[PDB]
């Protein structure tokens, strides 16, 4: 089964330079087509660069003269360096044996261009509710307020709670930090005996946060 | 370059309904044209190459046809498994180009949503701001108001809500509101309250509590 | 007079990826009633058209293939590309002439005409002048494909299939690259 594992992305300054990586398993990057592809938050896809079978290599023209793709056979990895980089580099990243051969894409790598800060969350219960109705549904969750850039992750009681769990996209504050809530619904009856634990990740601020969710 | 047009932007249809979503190119492309499908929060997938053939792990639902500058993909019988951001792609040509992709939503029948309110927590409220949090959980369709009020006063300007994709699971919709004062605001008032708008309710749905109550 | 005809006449001309070479000697040509007599491309590197017709070379060679109307710029010193890359490669230092045409109403069939092929995979680039009709099965991973297609084992070739309905950037256009070298000087100028 071919896997491709995109890294290198994360927080760079205006003018700065990252390296991406493409780890391939399955096949060998030094005999195949790959492009590079991108997203900005909310946008459609943006073709970036590709290198041919034989090593030839074409980048789309906002990338031209800042962007390299490579590849090193010994690791059996593609590479993207980038350059000179601007705001409106800002995208998901994702790697792609494209557009000759067995078709497959990674999961994506985010690049956030920016001169902002990394800045961990404050996370809040939102408590369920004294007037959960008796034999009905309750709503809990947990405020990841006050944060750059993106992303966080939130999980429940560890993995073992996923029914009901809705986590919203973050809405970016007029402060230019992100904030979201992660909400579950569980039986009103459970919450007498059931812990429920929310487990917030920000990689980018090596933050780690268990909140306990408890009726006040 | 190769503009790709894809129509409609956005389209709602339901279960066991057959789409069409159209792709035209600004000049020929021959039969070098491809198709993804990007699901909520994933990377695209791979669904059609070169006009019609069928990429690994699709259902044979999916077809795709035309030639030069005129493209579609069809979906025979929509599933809520297809609820995705579709693109078309043309390849062959330098600079590789997408269409700017099509929104497909699936409907269901009217669901209200159930709705909750979160007070500020006490170890939000010492830091010296206040959060405070409407829920609305699993309902159809996505259209919906939050109107806050705060001693019955209506609040402008100062709540942001978010919406997530629709879940293929039940075809439903959820939105958070949060409603942002200082601690000194918070302090100034007694009843916060989110009342609800939507189809599935006969008349809005109010939820409230006392501030330190 | 040197036998351009039977090149530039021929009634099938070669696949790119197996493009044909003649090998012209001991004669006289008026390359200047070729630049007239018609075609959508005729660049020349390192001479003239003209100055052709008072100039003596040991040998010419007249290479000649079919490509798509889009791929006819890779025809030159210095490109890239699937053609320039793993079929047809002019050295940067080239001193000759590429002449093209639209053969669409030739080489084009309903259904589309599969006989006219290019190498798509290869693991390098050609050298100037080289010519590779490998038909081995394309290993893209580790396991050896022993002469079977599958899963990382591809076919190297692939077909235009050209239709006479294509846009002119798909329709086939058939090439002669005329390459002069400078032993006693046997082809020349009247
Ligand atoms: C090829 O055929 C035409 C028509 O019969 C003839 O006039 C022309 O001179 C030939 N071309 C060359 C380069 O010999």
């Amino acid at each position: 089964e071919v896997l491709l594992v995109e890294s290198g992305g994360g927080l760079i300054q205006p003018g700065g330079s990252l390296r991406l990586s493409c780890a391939a398993s399955g096949f060998t990057v030094s005999s195949n087509y790959m492009i590079w592809v991108r997203q900005a938050p909310g946008k459609g896809l943006e073709w970036v660069s590709l290198i041919y079978s034989g090593g030839s290599t074409f980048y789309a023209d906002s990338v031209k003269g800042r962007f390299i793709i490579s590849r090193d056979s010994s690791k059996n990895t593609l590479y993207l360096q980038m350059n000179s980089l601007r705001a409106e580099d800002t995208a998901v990243y994702y790697c792609a044996r494209e557009p000759y051969g067995d078709k497959a894409w990674g999961q994506g790598t985010l690049v956030t261009v920016s001169s902002a800060s990394t800045k961990g969350p404050s996370v809040f219960p939102l408590a369920p509710s004294s007037k959960s109705t008796s034999g009905g549904t309750a709503a809990l969750g947990c405020l990841v307020k006050d944060y750059f850039p993106e992303p966080v992750t939130v999980s429940w009681n560890s993995g073992a709670l996923t029914s009901g769990v809705h986590t919203f996209p973050a809405v970016l504050q007029s402060s230019g930090l992100y904030s979201l809530s992660s909400v579950v619904t569980v039986p009103s009856s459970s919450l007498g005996t059931q812990t429920y634990i929310c487990n917030v990740n920000h990689k980018p601020s090596n933050t780690k946060v268990d909140k306990k969710v408890e009726p006040k | 370059d190769i503009q790709m047009t894809q129509s409609p932007s956005s389209l709602s249809a339901s279960v066991g309904d057959r789409v069409t979503i159209t792709c035209q190119a600004s000049q020929d492309i021959n039969k070098y044209l491809n198709w993804y499908q990007q699901k909520p929060g994933k990377a695209p997938k791979p669904l059609i190459s070169d006009t019609s053939n069928l990429q690994p792990g699709v259902p044979s639902r999916f077809s795709g046809s035309g030639a030069g500058t005129d493209f579609t993909l069809t979906i025979s019988s929509l599933q809520p498994e297809d609820i995705a951001t579709y693109y078309c792609q043309q390849y062959d040509n330098l600079p590789i180009t997408f269409g700017q992709g099509t929104r497909l939503e699936i409907k269901r029948t009217v669901a209200a949503p159930s709705v909750f309110i979160f007070p500020p927590s006490d170890e939000q409220l010492k830091s010296g701001t206040a959060s405070v949090v409407c829920l609305l959980n699993n309902f159809y369709p996505r259209e919906a108001k939050v109107q806050w009020k705060v001693d019955n006063a209506l609040q402008s300007g100062n709540s942001q809500e978010s919406v997530t994709e629709q879940d293929s699971k039940d075809s439903t919709y959820s939105l958070s509101s949060t409603l942002t004062l200082s601690k000194a605001d918070y302090e100034k008032h007694k009843v916060y309250a989110c009342e609800v708008t939507h189809q599935g309710l006969s008349s809005p749905v109010t939820k409230s509590f006392n501030r330190g109550e | 007079l040197c036998p351009f005809g039977e090149v530039f006449n021929a009634t099938r001309f070669a696949s790119v990826y197996a493009w044909n070479r003649k090998r012209i000697s001991n004669c006289v040509a008026d390359y200047s009633v070729l630049y007239n007599s018609s075609f959508s491309t005729f660049k020349c590197y390192g001479v003239s058209p003209t100055k052709l017709n008072d100039l003596c070379f040991t040998n010419v060679y007249a290479d000649s293939f079919v490509i798509r109307g889009d791929e006819v710029r890779q025809i030159a010193p210095g490109q890239t590309g699937k053609i320039a890359d793993y079929n047809y490669k002019l050295p940067d230092d080239f001193t000759g002439c590429v002449i093209a045409w639209n053969s669409n109403n030739l080489d084009s069939k309903v259904g589309g005409n599969y006989n006219y092929l290019y190498r798509l995979f290869r693991k390098s680039n050609l050298k100037p002048f080289e010519r590779d009709i490998s038909t081995e099965i394309y290993q893209a991973g580790s396991t050896p494909c022993n002469g079977v297609e599958g899963f990382n084992c591809y076919f190297p070739l692939q077909s235009y299939g050209f239709q006479p309905t294509n846009g002119v950037g798909y329709q086939p256009y058939r090439v002669v690259v005329l390459s002069f070298e400078l032993a006693p000087a046997t082809v020349c100028g009247p």
